[PDB]
């Protein structure tokens, strides 16, 4: 049983492929049935079948170049790539994920498993530029299936590489993630504008475990704590309840089973 | 501005006139695109990525031909049967909002040239 499969081309991409896409990548994320405070739910890890694990993303350009990116559905991020006949994939954090990703791409006759792992902080290292400074938009996006691609072959270095993971794992995962990003995405297509992201959008990458978990745990969607996010224009506020985050969030990571609700 | 239209200038009243529009970069082949007129703006003419579905503002119907050439990335506007009241500043468009032609042109046309003027007068 193969997983399955979402397909995207960058050539001749609308506001409308791109809907769509993204779309369908959250509808093969989650089922929906698990929501909380009207926020949907990715699957729980626990118990869930090596077949139901992984997704993979099809990428196209205008050049014919593809690539496919894998995502993990209890988290919907990347966890590797396979351009051509290798794969390659991020450094596993446990023995478990390690095993779980040998049943990727099983085909490929050159299979690497890169030291590092795939989060912002290393990625930025490598590329020697943080997500402010990288462009997002249809052109970058293009541009990163073609980096991609040339890795296996040489022609690409390892920090643009590393460049066009932020590249892919913004406009896919954290687009499928958040309402907002995908909102933002669908703004530069529009315009066919290119543009790195504002703080907006990387404080709301870098709280998505957070807000998970201040959801989960919420008291009728009080939080406990009040969480810190940024502005467009880089400025902070605190928000205290789910409420203002339902237009905000689209997928939330599994974080706890619901209380119990009683038949009355 | 990432389309370069060409093409105006001044017609006699009744007279014909083609406007041009090509993408140096951008490639027009894959989308909707239009032509837009402002004396408010408005609407002149559509044509589908394909070239097989165009719509008209009521105004230029029969008089007007919108028509393209993917192989030079290319769009174009025939004018026909030219009115005073056809006097304004034409400019092309390409819409990446829909996947599709919409009916009347709707969509968000974001990438656009920078406009001609096209002047119908007897004089000179
Ligand atoms: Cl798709
Ligand atoms: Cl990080
Ligand atoms: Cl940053
Ligand atoms: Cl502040
Ligand atoms: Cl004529």
């Amino acid at each position: 049983k193969q997983y399955p499969i979402i397909n995207f081309t960058t050539a001749g991409a609308t506001v409308q492929s791109y809907t769509n896409f993204i779309r369908a990548v959250r509808g093969r994320l989650t089922t929906g049935a698990d929501v909380r405070h009207e926020i949907p739910v990715l699957p729980n890890r626990v118990g869930l079948p090596i077949n139901q694990r992984f997704i993979l993303v099809e990428l196209s350009n205008h050049a014919e170049l593809s690539v496919t990116l894998a995502l993990d559905v209890t988290n919907a991020y990347v966890v590797g790539y396979r351009a051509g006949n290798s794969a390659y994939f991020f450094h596993p954090d446990n023995q478990e994920d390690a095993e779980a990703i040998t049943h990727l791409f099983t085909d490929v006759q050159n299979r690497y498993t890169f030291a590092f792992g795939g989060n912002y902080d290393r990625l930025e290292q490598l590329a020697g530029n943080l997500r402010e400074n990288i462009e997002l938009g249809n052109g970058p996006l293009e541009e990163a299936i073609s980096a991609l691609y040339y890795y296996s072959t040489g022609g690409t270095q390892l920090p643009t590489l590393a460049r066009s993971f932020i590249i892919c794992i913004q406009m896919i995962s954290e687009a499928a993630r958040f309402q907002y990003i995908e909102g933002e995405m669908r703004t530069r297509i529009r315009y066919n504008r290119r543009s790195a992201p504002d703080p907006s959008v990387i404080t709301l990458e870098n709280s998505w475990g957070r807000l998970s978990t201040a959801i989960q745990e919420s008291n009728q969607g009080a939080f406990a704590s009040p969480i810190q996010l940024q502005r467009r224009n880089g400025s902070k506020f605190s928000v205290y309840d789910v409420s203002i985050l339902i237009p905000i969030i689209a997928l939330m990571v599994y974080r706890c089973a619901p209380p119990p609700s009683s038949q009355f | 501005v990432q389309l370069a239209e060409t093409g105006g200038g001044l017609v006699e009243p009744g007279g014909s006139l083609r406007l041009s529009c090509a993408a140096p970069e951008f490639r027009l082949q894959y989308y909707t695109a239009g032509w837009f007129r402002q004396a408010e703006r408005e609407w002149v003419a559509c044509i589908s990525a394909g070239g097989g579905v165009t719509y008209y503002t009521g105004s230029v119907q029969g008089r007007f031909t919108i028509s393209r050439d993917n192989a030079k990335r290319t769009v174009y506007l025939q004018m026909d049967s030219l009115k005073p009241e056809d006097t304004a500043v034409y400019s092309c468009a390409a819409d990446l909002e829909y996947s599709q032609i919409m009916p009347s042109c709707r969509g968000s046309y974001g990438v656009r040239g920078q406009g001609t003027q096209v002047t119908v007068s007897s004089a000179h």
